[PDB]
């Protein structure tokens, strides 16, 4: 939406994005989240796949590159000594399936999901990812929930 | 041998039994209600003593909100008869729908012998006051005999004096002011004094809270010059103050709240009547073992003396 | 307009206030007495001082502005959750009424006194002083900058205010201080609008006992302040560009500045109609709402809720409050010069009209729709209600019929003949007529759209009667042909009434137009 | 410390093991007494800052490469938001930190 | 009542010197605080000041 | 407070309140002893 | 503690005497109208 060709650079220490809500910045962040084996209903928010897809364009594409270390298994085309993991998510209207890309190779969502699991990063858990519904849930937080976490 | 807890056990129990409410009713509410012994906050005149017929009243309400004319209801043309007579043909049926029982509808008076002016709240749900006043205005019918108008007036007076209606009453008494303007003010005061006792100054003060502009007129009905022989109204006020002071009816004496502000007993520092009242109040007041009404009178009289 | 806006005889304008009125000896003593009593937490005698001389005298006892703020805070101490505190403060309930209820009643009665200047009933100095006090309170209640989520200045030097040394009344923080926080004014508005239709007893009690009356009072006071600002604070003649800048500083501009959000149109449309029957479009994010004063959402054990309100009553009151909010918005907007647009609030009349029309045409319950469009006083709401009616009608015709016929009815309210001709054009186009493309299965939604269409046209027709009366309904053949075309659409709907898709009769507006200006079905039954 | 408040995440351990609970000490507001975190009693901005800092504390121990926070920099009173931005700056001063 | 009378009489007494003040009785501090505003300042300083 | 004769009132009130609290505690103790005597005398009535 | 009960009874008797003294007092002002 309003961004058909965009590139973003992210600081190694910490990142800041400035922009009004609804201008695509939240859309871009959600696209980045969905790229790494993410689904709209697994982030504690409403699912709108058509919002990501550009109105008129068939396919919307997000690419995310991460550092690679020899501590994660079930990878395609990428060696352990390699330092690059490229994960691509595409959303299209005609096709309804979970197909991701690892270094530009088509895979099921299971492979990317188990990779995300093996990177010690979690999407459903509220500690790693914080959303508006999750902010509200933390707002009224009981000691039992603290013990549980 | 020990079978009761002070006198609260019987009072709390028999308040709990006649409670007309389907809920929890925590024992803390019963304890705070039945252990007053100082003020009569929880004992008041309750015209509505049964749960309102919610379904039929809502039917009347959806009929009233949307209908053919969709215009202001005129005092004539029967006040949209076509559905109101199908639902509630008579004003007594409407009052039954409101929650008044048939026995009180037949005799629209406050029975002071049965202590109907001092009853615990029955915790009965009431229908909103404005819509009730609208349904009652639907039965005004100016063009009829005097008996029907008198019954309507007395029913309205009983309704507005109800504790629940007064508490759930709106800030602006638009419908109440309309009903009052339907009738003559002197006629209204005469009917009101037919309903309530003449020395029941608590309901006098409540009425003057509802309709302050009646104050002077009410006094002209309580201490009327012709009915007071050659004595003036101020002399009659002094005599009534004396009799309440000697009888030690300090609550009725306090509900002073009715007199002040009128032409006879005005606010101000230089009035003689207020000085005499305060002189007697400071006579009785001991501040160690007294009725609270004495201190309340002292404070109220001081405040009214300061008001210029 | 009235004297409330154009009575400046006794004013002594200052830098902070232009409505400022100096105190006289009697009013100075009254102010001192009220503040002294309020210092001792003797709120019962404050209310008794105000009530004992209300309506019993020609002269008026003016409430000081800080006492007005005290009463505003007292109105938030509802019995249903503050019964122990109120009983502790006043063990001998000599008035047989809660402090909250008495304070609220005094506020509403004095607002009624202020809204009309009876110079014969009350002398002009007291009325101007009361206006100054209310305006000072409102100016102290300026909203903070909107947040997604200076102490006290006394203009009078003749007395020490009670609010200088305190910020809470009975454990409740002062209303101005609570609302002079970044995200609390919008929070209060959303809270009352959401709980106005709640079936939960504590939330509905919070809306019905505390916040809807207070919001009514605040909106009325802000409207009066806006009128006074436009009358005096502006520089009369202006280059039409400095006037927009001054309007951006207007009390209503600051009022709605705490409601700007990101997109004023859609967010405002959702805000006003929060917790209504309409389906939420485009999965708008839910608006968090929290109680303003601690445990507003709880009912104390001692209090027993013994009042029941029918759904029609609650819906009517909520929709009336929503209309008041929208009317304040349009009152601010209509003063904006054509071409120019406001700087600080990014608000446009067309955007708000379209958003309200989108939310109204999406109502799936007709009761709330009618409650919004049924008003007891046509002249009061005459400046924005016809616009909303025509916009909702246009949108309904757009979604129901592929050919959107342009509606000029609002300016056609000037000439009844033009209005009737346009009605004939719409009905002959079959856009107002019941549409054949609608299927049997989806008959209910089509009925809903048609009955909303009829409501909008009925509103416009009532406004036409209000502006032209009943003079040439039959004298001009155009209005007669409009009535006969209404009968033609009656026959068109009756076609499917006889098609027997459902037993329920479709909405037919011939009897209603007959009752209003159809001369009781023309000559069907008259002759 | 940047807030100028003292607080610690204590694990109260009664005799029953399941009755062990978590206590958070609050000092950002002098009026607010030391109590468990809750939305209604405390202000929104201070509560948001406290929970954000609690999230930040449980980051170095976790092996997640980074943490994601949404609808956070939206203003909290322009003061609590300022101090939480200062805390974020201080955390970013340390190297090998998670990207937010 | 007593504190109200004392407060009002103190306010009326201070007008002789063209001042404006008030009494405040506090049970938390068990103290009586006098606040006086004279001609020069614009804030009611404590009477000890 | 002393000159306005409000200090003596508060002194008497607090003395009476302290007496009331102590008497209430002793009243609870008396209730316990009375129930104990009730049980003992009920045992005596069984012996009778 | 029997001394507490004795103090309670003494205070109650003092209150009884005080309320009797209050009950004994009458009105002393006659309200001469005069001027």
């Amino acid at each position: 939406v309003t961004y058909t060709l965009t590139e973003f650079n992210l600081s190694p220490s910490l990142n800041m994005i400035i922009g009004p809500n609804g201008s695509g910045k939240s859309t871009f962040v959600c696209a980045v989240c969905l790229g790494l084996a993410g689904k709209p209903e697994y982030i504690g928010r409403s699912k709108k796949v058509e919002d990501f897809i550009k109105n008129g364009q068939d396919v919307s594409k997000i690419e995310i590159t991460l550092k690679n270390s020899p501590n994660v298994t079930d990878i395609e085309y990428i060696d352990a000594r390699d330092e690059t993991i490229k994960i691509t998510r595409i959303i299209t209207r005609s096709k309804r399936r979970s197909d991701y890309l690892i270094n530009d190779y088509q895979v099921s969502e299971s492979v990317v999901k188990t990779l995300v699991a093996q990177l010690n990063i979690q999407l459903d858990n509220l500690c790693q990812f914080l959303s508006q519904e999750r902010v509200e849930e933390f707002a009224r937080l009981k000691s039992v929930k603290l013990l549980v976490e | 041998k020990s079978i009761v807890i002070t006198s609260n056990t019987v009072a709390k129990s028999e308040l709990q039994k006649s409670i007309k409410f389907s809920g929890s009713i925590p024992e803390i509410y019963l304890d705070v209600v039945t252990k007053e012994t100082i003020s009569d906050k929880y004992k008041d005149w309750h015209f509505i003593s049964k749960n309102c017929h919610y379904e039929q009243l809502m039917d009347l309400e959806m009929k009233d909100t949307a209908y053919s004319f969709l215009f202001g209801s005129s005092r004539s043309q029967g006040k949209v008869p076509e559905f109101v007579h199908l639902k509630c043909p008579s004003i007594t049926n409407l009052l039954v729908l409101f929650g008044v029982n048939q026995e009180k509808c037949n005799s629209l008076k406050i029975n002071y012998e049965k202590k109907e002016n001092s009853r615990y709240d029955n915790l009965c749900t009431i229908f909103p006051v404005n819509k009730m006043l609208k349904f009652l205005m639907y039965f005004y019918s100016d063009d009829d005999n005097d008996d029907v108008r008198e019954f309507f007036l007395k029913a309205f007076i009983c309704l507005i004096l109800d504790r629940k209606v007064f508490n759930a009453m709106e800030s602006d008494h638009r419908l109440c002011f309309k009903v009052l303007e339907l009738f003559n003010e002197a006629h209204f005061i005469n009917s009101y004094f037919e309903i309530v006792d003449k020395n029941d100054f608590f309901l006098h003060y409540r009425l003057l809270q509802i309709f302050p502009h009646l104050q002077s007129a009410l006094l002209r009905r309580r201490f009327s010059e012709k009915q007071g022989r050659t004595e003036t109204i101020q002399q009659n006020i002094i005599k009534e103050f004396n009799e309440f002071f000697d009888c030690k009816n300090y609550k009725n004496l306090l509900y002073i709240l009715t007199m002040y502000g009128s032409k006879f007993i005005p606010f101000g520092p230089k009035c003689q009547v207020t000085e005499y009242f305060k002189d007697c109040i400071l006579d009785i007041s001991n501040e160690t073992t007294n009725d609270v009404e004495i201190s309340i009178l002292k404070g109220i009289l001081n405040l009214f003396s300061k008001i210029r | 307009d009235g004297a409330l806006i154009n009575s400046v005889l006794y004013v002594s304008p200052r830098n902070g206030a232009h409505y400022f009125v100096e105190l006289t000896e009697k009013h100075l003593l009254a102010f001192e007495m009220l503040n002294s009593m309020c210092l001792l937490e003797n709120y019962d005698h404050v209310l008794l001082f105000l009530e004992c001389q209300f309506g019993k005298s020609h002269n008026l006892a003016v409430i000081p502005f800080d006492i007005i703020l005290v009463l505003f805070t007292l109105s938030t101490l509802s019995e249903y959750y503050k019964e122990p505190i109120l009983r502790a403060n006043d063990p001998y309930n000599t008035s047989r009424e809660t402090l909250s209820r008495r304070a609220l009643k005094l506020l509403q009665k004095y607002l009624a006194i202020l809204k009309e200047f009876d110079s014969e009933q009350y002398n002009l100095y007291d009325l101007e002083l009361l206006r100054c006090q209310f305006f000072l309170a409102i100016d102290t209640l300026t909203p903070k900058k909107q947040k997604w989520g200076k102490t006290f200045k006394n203009p009078y030097r003749s007395y020490i205010s009670c609010l200088e040394q305190r910020n809470t009344i009975l454990g409740n923080r002062l209303l101005n201080l609570k609302l002079n926080e970044p995200g609390e004014f919008i929070n209060m508005i959303l809270w009352t609008l959401s709980n106005s239709l709640q079936e939960s007893t504590p939330l509905f009690l919070s809306s019905h006992e505390i916040w809807m009356p207070l919001l009514e009072i605040l909106i009325d006071l802000f409207s009066c302040r806006q009128d006074y600002f436009i009358q005096h604070e502006v520089a009369q003649n202006v280059s039409k560009s400095l006037f927009v800048q001054r309007l951006s500083e207007s009390p209503l501009a600051v009022f709605f500045e705490s409601l700007n959000t990101r997109n004023f149109a859609n967010r405002f449309s959702e805000y006003v109609f929060l917790n209504c029957d309409y389906k939420l479009p485009s999965d708008n994010y839910a608006t968090p709402v929290h109680p303003v004063y601690n445990g507003e959402n709880t009912i104390v054990d001692t209090y027993i809720p013994t009042i029941k309100c029918s759904p029609l009553y609650k819906s009517q009151k909520s929709l009336a409050l929503r209309r008041k909010l929208i009317g304040s918005c349009f009152k601010l907007l209509l003063r904006v010069p054509d071409g120019h647009r406001l700087i600080t609030p990014r608000i446009v009349a067309d955007d708000v009209i379209q958003g309200i029309s989108r939310t109204l045409a999406s109502f799936n319950d007709i009761l709330q729709f009618k409650k919004f469009f049924m008003t007891e006083n046509l002249s009061q709401e005459s400046y924005f209600i016809p616009l909303l009616a025509e916009g909702t009608l246009s949108e309904i015709l757009k979604d129901t019929q592929e050919c959107v016929v342009i509606l000029t009815l609002v300016e056609n309210l000037s000439d009844g003949v033009s209005f009737c001709n346009e009605v004939i054009g719409l009905v002959k186009s079959k856009c107002f007529a019941f549409t054949e493309q609608c299927s049997q299965a989806s008959y209910e939604e089509a009925v809903l759209n048609i009955e909303k269409c009829d409501v909008c046209l009925l509103v416009l027709l009532r406004y036409l009667l209000h502006l032209i009366g009943t003079e040439a309904i039959l004298d001009a053949k155009e209005q007669l042909e409009m009535l006969h075309a209404i009968e033609k659409n009656d026959s068109g709907r009756r076609q499917w009434a006889k098609a027997l898709n459902l037993g329920n009769d479709p909405p037919l507006l011939y009897p209603i137009v007959s009752q209003m200006f159809g001369v009781h079905d023309k000559s069907v039954i008259i002759e | 410390n940047n807030v100028g408040s003292a607080g610690a995440v204590r694990l109260e351990k009664p005799k029953d093991y399941a009755e062990w609970k978590i206590e958070i000490m609050v000092k950002f507001r002098d009026n607010a007494p030391l109590k468990k975190l809750d939305s209604h009693t405390q202000s929104g901005g201070e509560r948001a800052v406290s929970t954000v800092l609690y999230m930040i504390a449980l980051q170095e121990f976790t092996s997640a490469p980074f943490r994601v926070v949404d609808e956070i920099n939206q203003g909290m009173d322009s003061r609590n938001e300022r101090i939480v931005h200062k805390a974020m700056v201080e955390n970013a001063c340390a190297e090998n930190t998670s990207q937010y | 009542g007593t504190c109200f009378d004392a407060d009002m009489d103190f306010r009326a007494s201070l007008k002789v010197r063209k001042f404006s003040g008030n009494l405040s009785f506090i049970k938390d501090t068990k103290s009586l605080e006098i606040y006086i505003l004279t001609t020069n300042d614009e804030k009611a300083r404590n009477v000890d000041t | 407070m002393k000159g306005t004769l409000l200090q003596e009132i508060t002194e008497n009130l607090l003395y009476a309140s302290a007496i009331h609290d102590s008497a209430q505690e002793n009243m609870a103790l008396h209730l316990e002893n009375l129930k104990s005597l009730k049980a003992e005398y009920e045992d005596a009535k069984k012996l009778l | 503690i029997e001394q507490v009960d004795d103090e309670l009874l003494s205070l109650t008797a003092q209150q009884e005497n005080e309320e009797q003294q209050q009950q004994r007092k009458r009105r002393r002002h006659q309200f001469a109208p005069m001027t």
